[PDB]
């Protein structure tokens, strides 16, 4: 088996969305107090042991 | 093969505003070769061919 | 659609298109789909699955292109909101921009 | 941006290639009967 | 599938002249078996070694759906009548609409079906007793607009 | 979606002493 | 330069082409019927046409 | 449904691609770099992204 | 209408029909017809009776429908009117309701 | 949309479309004529003007 | 730099002198082949 | 990437060869009718 | 007869035009 | 431009654009170009009009096309303002609808 | 809980008059 990459691109899709309601969005994301936070859906720690 | 742009001669119609709607607008072209070209000669066109 | 054929000019008379929502589109076959409008039709030889009353189509991947115009002039999917700026490409056979 | 522009000849091959031994290779097989019909 | 072009071993065959449970299966027919146990010639190898040279064939399969585009400039609809069905309250006068379709060669004869859609209002009323009224009214597409 | 917003009142259920009972117009 | 009441803001076409709606076909004469269709907040001027 | 107050009109596509800006092939990995672009007034999700 | 076609598509521009009246329909033949669009027809090798100028009709019991819509979504004998409402029949073959 | 019978030769449909059609003549002097027709359902188009 | 750019985009642009040579065989099947 | 090019574009022409010769083997035995 | 000389002269027309631009992908992916 | 390129790619880094008027463009030749950064200058062999210094430009009919976007994702006169929106192009072969 | 999935600031609303989605913040 053998394998070999050729091309590879980047895609992304962006909602349209009215520009003074997405800089209204933008000022309350900018700031400090509005952070955004993720989880790891497994927090985990691994050990593997013999 | 030719490709050609004609501009309005129509006194009325060839420097006025159009507000908005919609309208009809609707002309007649002359397929006649004596009307639409010209000769250095006058020859008729229609017998040429 | 004829036969063999290609495309399908579709033209809509100038109408108001006031509280409009979107489109769908299948493809029948004559033969399969009866005229309503009839209470009899002599040439309705078939009786299997009709698609066109009982929801069962099938010939919904034979498409590669729908395209609209307004006003005869503007492209509604042309305020560049797609990859092929002018019209949507349903299937695309030679793919070279890995669409 | 010339690795981006390869892969792009594999894919119309692939086309190209079931458009020339589909209308050759079975066009190839109509010589048996018809030689002198439309 | 074979590559019917980069293998060089590509010979086209047809229905007659493949074979393959020579001599376990009919010829060409649900009948009776005929022939003798003898190697195959049908199938090419895409698998293994001494596999072809092969070329990709992808398609899909749509049954019992049919393609629909909303009219809402973002392609989600979050309300039944449309953002665009109400630019159609200050920005409409009529417009023409053509749709132009590619379609794929058919051997028998087709239709489109072609679904614009709308309001269907069926609005029903009593205001006596044995009494039944009604009003139907549909907004882009309606009947009794070019005549009483 | 295809035109299904063809529903009820937004009321809620009526309020009871021992879970049912009927008020009509009330 | 003046920087309001001149921009073009929202996107607009600044040329348009309007295919033919009718034509008829003479031996002297031909005939084409168009729809010219103007927007709201746009004023055409018919010294641009052609 | 909202009226087209929640939506552009400035004209903007929806899908884009990041073609890369450097590319590494060895020979047992590949890396790929782009830059990924956010327009102003634009709100990108990397749920959208792949 | 180009030969051996049973059906003939007609439509008119979007317009204003006030002061409309009528219509009146009749079948003539491309052999019989002259072109009054030159005032010498090279094709005309008739020298028959012409349906066009004359009045001499004979082929109107070949028409057996004619169905009229306005903005395709209106049917304008429609509003219940005839026994089929939405297309005038001229002729009927195979019948059952006593048409 | 009309259905005809089909016919081996080439055949045209002939519609009329009833209209008005009125002209108004007047003579205001000696050797002055003057004309002014209506036509009001086709006068955009299908009328030739 | 635009001569690697080139050379790759003279045989995309080399099948498509091979793309209506299909179409010239295509005559053989024929196109549109329905009748009034 | 560039070897796939060289070598299966070089297996291209050999069905190019034989579809000059299909052609006239049909469409040539029809103006000398067989 | 004319279409057949449009498919036969260019099948071989380009036979040439793709054997020689091979040959610059083999030479040019050694510099 | 390479000897036989058909595109020159240009990218500028991330700059501010206040006070900004248009571009202009034209294409010379190297061997009509002399370099004014260096008063050394010994491979210039070249005599005849510099098109460099003097207005005296022939080269402006062998553009095709040019694409300005900004942030490579924003074609900056794509407010559908062009009739082919996402580029300009300078000329074309092919009518491809009288444009 | 057992494993992290809480998340959330939304309720989601639709003023009155039908269901007319966004309130566009109040």
């Amino acid at each position: 088996a053998s394998i070999s990459f050729t091309s590879i691109n980047l895609y992304a899709t962006f909602f349209p969305m009215a520009h003074n309601t997405a800089s209204t969005l933008e000022a309350m994301l900018r700031n400090d107090t509005n952070d955004q936070s993720f989880n790891d859906y497994l927090s985990a720690a691994n050990m593997l042991y013999p | 093969p030719f490709h050609i742009q004609v501009p309005q001669k129509f006194f009325a119609i060839k420097s006025l505003l159009l507000l908005p709607g919609s309208y009809t607008y609707e002309w007649n072209f002359r397929k006649d070769v004596n009307m639409i070209l010209q000769s250095s000669l006058g020859n008729d066109l229609r017998t040429d061919g | 659609i004829p036969a063999n054929a290609t495309n399908v000019p579709i033209s809509i008379p100038s109408r108001n298109w006031a509280a409009f929502r979107g489109w769908s589109f299948t493809r029948l076959k004559t033969k399969e789909t009866p005229s309503l409008g009839s209470g009899f039709d002599p040439y309705f030889v078939y009786s299997g699955s009709i698609p066109y009353l009982d929801g069962t189509f099938y010939l919904n991947h034979t498409f590669k292109k729908v395209s609209i115009t307004f006003d005869s002039s503007v492209s509604w999917p042309g305020n560049d909101r797609l990859l092929t700026p002018n019209e949507f490409e349903i299937k695309r056979t030679v793919d070279g921009e890995g669409y | 941006l010339n690795e981006e522009k390869l892969l792009l000849l594999m894919a119309q091959l692939e086309a190209l290639t079931q458009r020339l031994g589909e209308l050759t290779q079975q066009v190839a097989q109509l010589q048996e009967q018809t030689r002198a019909a439309v | 599938v074979v590559d019917e072009v980069n293998y060089k071993d590509y010979q086209a065959v047809t229905l007659a002249y493949q074979h393959n449970n020579s001599g376990f299966v009919g010829y060409l027919a649900p009948t009776m078996r005929q022939g003798q146990p003898y190697p195959a010639n049908y199938p090419y190898p895409l698998i293994g070694k001494s596999a072809v040279t092969s070329v990709t064939q992808k398609k899909f399969l749509c049954d019992r759906v049919m393609w629909r585009i909303p009219f809402s400039s973002n392609f989600m609809s979050m309300g039944a009548l449309t953002d665009l069905g109400q630019n159609m309250l200050y920005a409409n006068s009529a417009h023409a609409l053509d749709m132009n379709f590619e379609v794929d060669p058919m051997d028998e004869s087709t239709l489109l079906y072609v679904v614009f859609e709308v309001f269907d209002v069926v609005r029903v009323h009593q205001p006596h007793r044995g009494v039944i009224e009604a009003v139907y009214l549909r907004t882009p597409f309606s009947a009794g607009n070019a005549t009483t | 979606d295809i035109n299904f917003s063809s529903l009820a009142p937004r009321h809620g259920t009526r309020p009871f002493m021992g879970t049912w009972s009927d008020i009509g117009t009330s | 330069a003046p920087t309001h009441d001149v921009t073009t803001d929202r996107s607009q076409r600044l040329t348009l082409r309007f295919v033919p709606v009718d034509r008829e076909d003479n031996t002297y004469s031909y005939k084409v019927r168009y729809t010219l269709a103007v927007g709201d907040n746009r004023v055409l001027d018919m010294a641009s046409t052609y």
